[PDB]
């Protein structure tokens, strides 16, 4: 019945495990040894730092859809690449440009010679977030073997007027821009 | 406007017939007709028979592929003797193939491979179907006596109106009417070769149904009793043998009183018995395969 | 539970015919309870103008052919009361030869009643249910039990002269093939689909040859039973298998001469240069003997479970599961006449001999048909 | 419930319903996509969203089945660490209860099967992918699960101390020392082992356990 | 004073005079395990010692215990046998 | 000979363009002829993914037009009635056809035949199958399989050849496969199943070996179909052999010192008939006896030495006990709610001790008798790499041990009203038995709490406590009407004395205070016995009593389960006696009994005999207080009667009520209209009570086994009587003799019990065919909670 906006992107638990007591070893007295450990329940010492408890976003990692005919689509750290097929050729760059013109995004740089462009800012009206993200993106098309391929990269992401560089957010809103591009290309076709 | 280069003309058991095959045999039969003086019918009636021959060829080729039968290069070398008619015209190169396909090598070599593979698998299956009985051999040999009785040699043209192995009476009367109409046309003055190209399920339809010169005893019997009473050019009405209705025309005949002087007659009688058995079992098995096989003509 | 949930509508309707003559029932006589709903081979036997009939429990009865009047009756159901009154489960059909009346039984018994009054001359235990029709020849009585064993009882005293084993599949059709006399041999069928020939002296197998295509996936598609009687003519054996081929074989060599996708479990007829047949679907057909070419076919009775045909007065006669007798012209499938004889169905083969046609209904009533 | 629109529109609706926060209709749409279009531009994405929605909807058995199928079909998938983390989460989730948690009941005495499975999955994740984004939370959850398992063993040993089965007590505490040496439950159990040794008049072993206690309780 | 039903608490592994008489010094661990069975209790604190305890508490009748301590060497060869047939 | 500038694909839906290009003989290069295009088309089709392939040329561009084999959108099995969709769906999936997979139209016939084959495996040989392919918009297809199930094949005969000792009818009477179905056996059928013929052959073999036939042999078996394939014939060819007698049984091998008992197990009467099942039972008994001593994995094999000449059989039994196994760990699985100790304290097998298996079974039955778990199973697993140790694992499925009762009475007509109650037997998996009850009205208040620890001491000593409060005074005391206010406490301690018997002792205190009672014969008789001398012509009176009692009890419990028992008997005796010092003195005792006797090996059909007795009386010149009286009737004691209606009825003296309403709604003895003693229908109960009941429990006909444990149906016959032993029959000769116990009420009907989420629910319809004047009938009754 009753619900809260944050039931999404949250762990289905009480977060009590963060209060568990730390593990400490036992000292072996002189003249004897402690029984040899099995090593079945050993916890490796990982020095990584990351979100814990409610601060960890468990939303599935947004993978590029690759709607327009293609394969070996990928999502890098801050950039995303989609490989296309079916004889697009140089005509890929016009279509890409037209697609991003259909979104009336604020394109700031337009270098047709290098098949590159850059926008100022776009916003996302997501019902999933308590605060709406926004990011600055650069898109390009480059030749690969037989055909051209599109790439979309994020300059930075911002929340509430301050920057954010979380890997999950970067991946999510690059798959967002990549899906936008792929859907536009498919619609054009 | 876009131009169609090739397409699938027929779908068979996991195979396809391409339009580059129908056209090839179309040109082949047209060239043979022109050299033989025998006029041939309209595009569609000729097309249906060519498509049927290609369905039967694709079925047999897939059976050969399934059964692990392959052909050697020396087999192609030997077929060059007769398939290319090098013995008749002394030249090896493909410049003799002036009619069509620009004197290409691979196309005609693959065509020959297609014929050798079909013939090989046909022969193997039909031979494995033959049953020979000593009693029949003795009977036929004792028939081969009294100055080689029935030494008549015949060149005949044959037309087959097919019926399924288990036909319905409706189909029976339909085939009966068709066969009687063809027989009436042939007897009234219609050229049997033209009738054969238009109306025939036999493999030899594309060649006009000519069986070539043979000896009467070689007939499966279904034709010899009726055929003993017939002159050059006569038309023989419909008959049956399991595969459908049969119609025969006596193209030519030649008889002589030669006698081979049993020690050497038993082997010859076995040869002719094997010839008749192969002809009948071949027709029966090719009809069975046609009924069984999956096919969907495409248009 | 529910009696209104299971039914398949695959029965042809009663054809309309203009009868060229008026079929008549010369006489009729009740013989016990009859075959009943069980599938059996029991049928009358005609011998010297005497009609011998039997019953599933056993009521062996002898009736006059002329007016169905009886001359002697007996019951083989626990005559001495060894255990209550158990049924004899007779299912061998009446055989008549040499003054003896041979009958099989599903209790693995073979009775050899007498002609003069019915006294049981001898009773022999056999390898199993004597489903086959006894065949009398060369002083021997051949039986083919349900467990796949051909036995040759001695005619005089019933002693088993010899025995032969035949392979039995995991599933088959109820019934067994009756051997044929041939020339000092015995040509028999089998549930495995292999026709066999055995010499009359002992069980030395002469030849065996497969008759069924049996290209199925599961057991029900491999039903290759040869439950018909092989017919020997001029040294060629005609055999017919269920879901198999109507084939002709050399009597001694055993190699097939020709084959045709036609199956049945009802005995066929070989007359002159023609073969009259009834397929498993109740399709009356006529072929030729030299080669299979279906001279004509009839389908008006399709899926009306028919009995085996009999040649009578120059025309073919067949009974049906509803008690209607149908006459068919030999030259063509046109019906020559039709009659209603009994309310209970006709299952077992009719008898046509000495210019007289007899049949027995499922209820045991023996009918004589004339004109 | 599910119309026959192309896969694009079904996926768009599923994404919209996931963003809104309704799991049941979103579950229906993703299941429709998975069953009707098992290949295409959307494949695997549907399965990841199905796992997420099953977890958030408390459909834990279905989440386990989906995770198993995804793991056995796409072992090389770059985001398989997320799948293993969700496996650990759904196994830990099966180890909890609502009413008992509401009443403040210590559940470490109940069945440890699900805790053991969660520990196995989280250990697999941490060892296989040290640099994953979920490794820190996985390590914290491992430390908690280890403490829970040691507490279960301590509960069993305490019961057998009450019953008077001294061999069982000694074996249980020895298993604790060999399996969970560094947990607090092991430190609490050592006195039970010493008492069990003394009740069987095995003074030499009680002396050794007392030496351990003196050398470490300080 | 304690008039309530208490089940028998059997603890350890069954010992018989014949089995205890089958083992002798110099026996390897495999032979001892074959003669007496796997011990339900060993020394986990750094010694090759096997404890064969035989407890029986039929109820309120009083507990009895026989404890057989087998001390092996580093090579697994039995070195000392100490049999106590009753509690102190 | 032309350069391919570009390759464009059309029609690809499932096959990625990359895969198709890899499947191509062309590499966007050049040097291409017509034959290359033909080979490309042939290769594309050879991949088996395309139904139609076409290649077109547009200038220097290659346009590849492909029609992918349509995709299955949905599969709908329509018309199937006997084969269920899931089964048939699994079979079709196994055949390689599933939603999404490309539909190779060259195999539809095949799958159709496969389906028919499955029907053949179901016993439907004359069944027809057809596939209808309906084209959809996105080049998908719905594959609807229409089924015409044929008439099932039935067995026309089962024949046995070679049987002379036993008639065919008797032999086949035990078979599952049946030739004839008795007219009264509407649920039977003549269907044939291969697994059943296999079991019937095993049944025949066992029958012949169990009646003395060591040489019995089944020569062969034949199964045949009728030409039309709607009848089935079965034949069994057998060889009886001859009857044999036992000469002796001699045991050999490693008996592990248990020769005396094993030899006592293998006892035969000299010259008895051979018996296979007896030999099997001897083997099993030897295995069980060895298991009692820890030999968990012995090998016991018996071989009969036959003597055909003498026709006698001598059994040689070889026994090898093996190693004595020890338990290493005892593990419990499935106790997600129950605390681990709750399960572990029921164990008779100690963890680190030698195995006996008898103890393991004892622990299993203890857990079953506990009633907290729906299913309990045991598994003794050998420890890997250990020749002498095992792990015992108990797998349990937990139940809903709680039950809830709720309702609302008059509503808001007079103030507010409601009724509530909860009862838990495993509160929060702690093993505690907790219970709260309450009711609120303008005419009554009631509260009751109960908490019991079944294991207050490890040995099983239980400690329990109970508080209760009850009131009838109206709010604000509008008028001096009948009032009854009581409260009290009760502390009880129980302890076991056997594996099945336990005793209970405790102390209770109860305070009662009645006032403004209506004068009636029984209550005034009791009050006179107490020494009180209340008036009879007016309703103003008062009475107060404090009571201390010693409570005792004894419970014997050997039931199969704690819920829906199928075997065993349970007896529970309770009683109380006032401690000297109470305002009134008496004793009371009650005795409940419930016996279950199974009739089927599966325990599906059971006979339940239930009984209840009660007697109480005063000690000195006093009498048992009328508020301790026994009551009968209702869903708990005698179904078909209104609750607490059986027994003596109140007799009122003429008197004036404290109120006089104009509705005439007052007892018959009201002074306004009456001046003589008159009876009523108000049940008052009696100090002696006896009730009995016989029930026949049957399987529920319209539920699958998945709910068998959840529903119980029974047919019951109940008897019950209540009487007042002190009723002065010498006086009051004009009224029924309430001291006579012969007035036995009876009822008969049908009852249904369901383990609903709110606990047990009991419905019953009972006709009370025997009743006496004043008894209120209630044919249909509904109840919540543990009944009796």
């Amino acid at each position: 019945c009753s619900s809260d906006s944050r039931y999404k992107r949250q762990v289905s638990g009480d977060e009590a495990y963060l209060e568990a007591a730390p593990l400490a070893e036992l000292h072996a007295p002189a003249g004897m040894i402690l029984p040899v450990t099995s090593g079945d329940y050993a916890i490796p010492v990982t020095n990584g730092s990351g979100a814990v408890g409610k601060a960890l976003d468990i939303r599935p990692p947004a993978q590029p859809l690759a709607l327009v005919s293609g394969a070996r689509t990928q999502f890098t750290g801050d950039t995303a690449s989609l490989l296309v097929e079916n004889g697009r050729g140089n005509t890929l760059w016009p279509q890409v440009v037209s697609v991003l013109q259909a979104k009336n995004y604020t394109i700031t740089q337009r270098d047709d010679a290098g098949q590159t462009l850059t926008t100022d800012w776009v916003q996302w009206n997501r019902l999933d977030e308590d605060e709406q993200y926004r990011g600055r993106y650069q898109i390009s098309v480059k030749p690969q073997g037989y055909q051209q391929a599109v790439t979309v990269k994020l300059l930075n992401l911002e929340q509430a007027g301050k920057p954010v560089a979380d890997a999950a957010s970067m991946q999510r809103y690059s798959t967002e821009m990549m899906n936008v591009i792929s859907a536009g290309l498919d619609k054009s076709a | 406007a876009p131009q169609v280069v090739d397409k699938v003309a027929a779908v068979v058991n996991n195979g396809v017939v391409l339009e580059s095959d129908v056209d090839g045999l179309m040109q082949s039969v047209k060239l043979n007709a022109a050299q033989a003086r025998q006029q041939l019918p309209d595009d569609a009636t000729l097309r249906h028979q060519i498509m049927e021959r290609l369905i039967m060829d694709q079925i047999i080729l897939q059976m050969g592929q399934k059964m692990g039968v392959k052909i050697s290069d020396e087999q192609l070398d030997q077929a060059i003797a007769n398939i290319a008619k090098q013995n008749n015209m002394t030249l090896d190169q493909m410049r003799s193939r002036l009619a069509y396909d620009g004197l290409n090598y691979n196309t005609y070599r693959n065509q020959i491979r297609k014929e050798m593979i079909i013939s090989e698998v046909r022969n193997n299956e039909v031979r494995r179907r033959i049953t020979i009985l000593p009693q029949e051999v003795e009977s036929l040999a004792q028939q081969v006596g009294n100055q080689n009785d029935a030494s008549t040699e015949l060149n005949l043209s044959h037309i087959l109106i097919p019926l399924p192995e288990n036909p319905t009476s409706d189909q029976v009367n339909e085939a009966e009417s068709q066969a009687r109409a063809i027989v009436d046309q042939a007897r009234n003055g219609a050229d049997f070769g033209k009738l054969a190209i238009a109306h025939s399920a036999d493999q030899q339809a594309l060649n006009g149904g000519q069986m070539g010169w043979g000896r009467i005893q070689e007939l499966p019997g279904i034709f010899a009793q009726a055929l003993s009473t017939a002159k050059k050019g006569d038309i023989v009405g419909p008959i049956r043998s399991g595969v459908g209705f049969h119609i025969l025309k006596v193209n030519d005949l030649r008889g002589e009183s030669k006698n081979i002087s049993d020690a050497a007659q038993k082997d010859r009688a076995y040869r002719m018995l094997m010839n008749r058995k192969f002809s009948e079992e071949a027709a029966s098995w090719m009809q069975e395969q046609r009924a069984s096989a999956y096919v969907k003509i495409l248009s | 539970l529910f009696n209104s949930e299971e039914d398949v509508v695959k029965m042809s309707p009663l054809p309309t015919v203009e009868n060229q003559f008026t079929p008549t029932t010369a006489w009729s006589t009740s013989v016990g309870s009859g075959i009943g709903n069980f599938y059996s081979n029991l049928h009358p036997a005609l011998a010297d103008n005497v009609v011998y009939a039997a019953d599933r429990a056993g009521l062996v009865k002898a009736l006059n052919a002329d007016d169905g009047k009886e001359i002697w009756s007996v019951s083989l159901a626990e005559k001495d009361g060894w255990f209550s009154k158990e049924p004899a489960l007779l299912s061998g059909g009446v055989t008549v030869s040499g003054g003896h009346v041979y009958i099989g039984s599903e209790k693995a018994q073979v009775y050899a009643l007498n002609t003069s009054d019915g006294t049981v001359a001898w009773q022999t235990k056999v390898a199993g249910e004597a489903l086959s029709r006894p065949v009398v020849s060369d002083g021997l009585v051949l039986i083919h039990t349900s467990n796949g064993q051909l036995q040759a009882l001695n005619e005089a005293d019933g002693a088993v002269k010899w025995t032969v084993n035949l392979d039995m599949p995991s599933l088959s059709l109820r019934g067994e093939s009756a051997p044929t006399t041939a020339f000092g041999a015995a040509v028999v069928g089998g549930d495995n689909g292999r026709v066999s020939a055995v010499l009359m002296e002992q069980g030395q197998m002469i030849w065996q040859q497969r008759i069924s295509q049996a290209t199925g996936s599961t057991e029900i598609d491999r039903l290759s039973d040869v439950d018909t009687t092989p017919v020997v003519v001029n040294g060629v054996v005609f055999a017919l298998a269920y879901n198999g081929n109507l084939t002709a074989l050399d009597l001694r060599s055993g190699q097939i001469m020709w084959k045709r996708e036609l199956g049945s479990v009802n005995d066929f007829i070989v007359d002159g240069n023609r073969i009259y047949l009834v397929d498993q679907n109740d399709r009356v057909m006529a072929l030729t003997i030299d080669g299979g070419v279906t001279l004509w076919t009839q389908s008006d009775l399709l899926h009306r479970l028919l009995t085996s045909p009999v040649l009578y007065n120059g025309n073919l006669v067949v009974g049906d599961s509803e008690g209607y007798l149908h006459w068919i012209n030999v030259e063509d499938g046109r019906f020559v006449a039709q009659q209603k004889v009994d309310s209970s169905g006709f299952q077992t083969e009719p008898v046509a001999a000495d210019g007289k046609l007899l049949i027995q209904a499922k209820d045991g009533t023996v009918y004589s048909i004339t004109r | 419930e599910v119309p026959d629109n192309p896969p694009n529109e079904i996926y768009a609706t599923a994404q919209q319903k996931l963003q809104d926060g309704n799991w049941r209709q979103a579950i229906t749409q993703l299941e429709a996509l998975d069953n009707r279009y098992p290949f295409g531009p959307y494949s695997q994405q549907v399965q990841l969203d199905l796992i997420y929605a099953y977890y958030k909807n408390a459909d834990l058995p279905l989440a386990q089945a989906a995770i198993d199928r995804f793991i056995r079909l796409n072992p090389t998938h770059p985001n398989i660490d997320y799948v293993m983390y969700m496996r650990g989460l759904t196994n830990m989730a099966l180890d909890d209860s609502a009413l008992q948690g509401f009443f403040g009941v210590d559940r470490s005495d109940r069945d440890p099967q699900h805790a053991r499975a969660a520990f196995s999955d989280f250990s697999k994740l941490v060892r296989g992918y040290p640099n994953s984004q979920y490794t820190t939370d996985a390590t914290k959850r491992l430390v908690f699960l280890k403490d829970r398992l040691a507490k279960y063993e301590y509960s069993v040993a305490e019961y057998y101390t009450e019953r008077g089965a001294w061999v069982a007590v000694v074996n249980r505490v020895e298993g604790m020392l060999r399996d969970y040496p560094d947990t607090q439950a092991t430190r609490d159990a050592l006195p039970l082992m010493e008492n069990a040794y003394r009740q069987m008049q095995m003074n030499a072993q009680a002396e050794k356990v007392a030496k351990i206690i003196a050398a470490n309780s300080s | 004073e304690r008039v309530v039903y208490r089940p028998d608490i059997n603890q350890g592994n069954y010992l018989t005079a014949n089995d205890v008489s089958k083992i002798r010094v110099g026996m390897t661990q495999q032979q001892v395990a074959y003669a007496l069975g796997t011990p339900l209790m060993s020394d986990p604190f750094g010694t090759n010692t096997w404890f064969y305890v035989f407890r029986q508490q039929p109820g309120h009748e009083g507990v009895t215990q026989q404890t057989l301590t087998l001390t092996f060497n580093s090579s697994g060869v039995l070195t000392n046998i100490d049999n106590k047939p009753a509690l102190s | 000979g032309f350069v391919v500038k570009d390759i464009h694909f059309e029609g690809l839906q499932r096959v990625a363009v990359g895969a198709a290009l890899l499947s191509m003989p062309v590499r966007t290069g050049d040097t291409v002829n017509d034959e290359d295009i033909s080979n490309t088309i042939r290769a594309l089709f050879a991949t088996g993914n395309f139904e139609d392939v076409r290649v077109l040329r547009d200038g220097d561009t290659l346009l590849v037009q492909v029609k992918e084999r349509p995709t299955i959108a949905s599969i709908t099995f329509s018309g199937n009635k006997s084969v269920k969709d899931d089964m048939l769906k699994q079979n079709l999936e196994a055949s390689g056809v599933r939603v999404g997979e490309s539909l190779d139209r060259t195999t539809i016939a095949d799958i159709e035949k496969g389906l028919e084959d499955f029907y053949y495996s179901v016993g439907k040989y004359s069944a027809s199958v057809k596939a209808v392919v309906t084209p959809l918009p996105r080049n998908r297809v719905d594959l609807k399989l229409v089924f015409q199930e044929g008439v099932s094949a039935e067995i026309q005969q089962i024949n046995i050849v070679g049987n002379h000792a036993f008639t065919t009818d008797e032999l086949i009477s035990h078979f599952q496969l049946r030739d004839e179905v008795p007219w009264w056996n509407v649920v039977g059928d003549r269907k044939y199943q291969k697994q059943k013929l296999a079991g019937d052959l095993e049944t025949l073999r066992s029958y012949y070996l169990d009646r003395g036939y060591a040489r019995f042999n089944i020569d062969s078996t034949q199964v045949s179909l009728t030409p039309d394939k709607k009848g089935i014939y079965v034949t069994v060819n057998i060889t009886e052999g001859d009857q044999y007698k036992l000469s002796g049984v001699e045991v050999s091998g490693n008996l592990a010192g248990h020769s005396a008992e094993i030899e006592q197990l293998t006892k035969i009467e000299p010259g008895e008939l051979y018996n296979g099942t007896k030999v099997t039972k001897m083997e099993d008994d030897i295995k069980k006896l060895l298991g009692r001593y820890g030999y968990a994995y012995p090998r016991v094999q018996s071989m009969p030495e036959i003597n055909d000449a003498d026709k006698t059989v001598k059994l040689r039994v070889n026994v090898d006990a093996g190693n004595r196994f020890y338990v290493r760990k005892i593990r419990f699985e499935g106790n997600d709610t129950s605390k681990d100790a709750v399960l572990r304290r029921e164990m008779r097998q100690m963890e680190g001790a030698w195995l006996g298996s008898d103890l393991v079974d004892q622990g299993k039955e203890r857990l079953n008798r506990l009633g907290f778990f729906e299913t309990v199973d045991t598994d003794t697993q050998r420890v890997p790499g250990s020749p002498d140790q095992v792990d015992v694992v108990y797998k349990v499925k937990e139940r809903n041990t709680g039950s809830f009762n709720f309702g609302i009475g008059y509503g808001t007509e007079s103030g507010v009203s409601f009724q509530a109650g909860v009862q838990q037997d495993n509160w929060l998996g702690t093993g505690y038995a907790v219970g709260i009850n309450g009711t609120k009205n303008d005419y009554q208040t009631y509260a009751e709490l109960s908490v019991t620890n079944p294991y207050f001491t490890v040995d099983g000593v239980s400690l329990g406590g109970r508080l209760f409060y009850n009131d009838f005074q109206a709010d604000d005391a509008d008028l001096s009407d009948y009032t009854n206010k009581s409260y009290g406490t009760d502390v009880t301690l129980g302890f076991p004395i056997n594996e099945y018997n336990s005793l209970r002792a405790g102390l209770g205190y109860v305070h009662n205070s009645l006032s403004n009672m209506q004068p009636q014969v029984a209550m005034w008789r009791y009050l006179y016995s107490m020494g009180e001398h209340p008036s009879t012509s007016d309703q103003d009176n008062s009475f107060k009593t404090d009571d201390f009692t010693f409570n005792y009890g004894w419970t014997y419990n050997k039931l199969d389960r704690g819920y829906f028992p199928t075997d065993g008997s349970r007896v529970n005796l309770t009683g109380k006696v006032t401690i000297p010092g109470s305002d009134n003195e008496y004793y009371k005792v009650t005795l409940d009994t419930a016996t279950y006797v199974p009739i089927d090996d599966d325990h599906k059909w059971v006979v339940l005999g239930r009984t209840r007795w009660g007697y109480g009386d005063g000690l000195g010149g006093k009498e048992m207080p009328f508020y301790e009286n026994f009551y009968a009737g209702g869903s708990s004691t005698v179904r078909g009667f209104q609750s607490n209606t059986i027994g003596p009825k109140a007799v009122y003296f003429p008197h004036q009520a404290s109120n006089y309403d104009p509705d005439y709604d007052y007892e018959c003895a009201t002074q306004d209209g009456a001046k003589d003693l008159c009876k009523s229908d108000d049940a008052v109960g009696g100090n002696a009570m006896a009730v009995a009941s016989l029930e026949f429990i049957t399987p529920t006909p319209f539920i699958s086994d998945k709910y068998a444990n959840s529903v119980r149906t029974s047919f019951f016959w109940d008897m019950g009587t209540v009487w007042d032993t002190n009723w002065d029959s010498s006086q009051y000769s004009g009224y029924p003799d309430y001291s006579d116990p012969s007035n036995i009420r009876m009822s008969a009907g049908i009852a249904l019990q369901w383990m609903s989420p709110l606990g047990p629910l009991v419905f019953s319809y009972a006709q009370p065919f025997k009743k006496y004047d004043g008894d209120k009938a209630e044919q249909f009754q509904f109840n919540i909670g543990k009944t009796w």
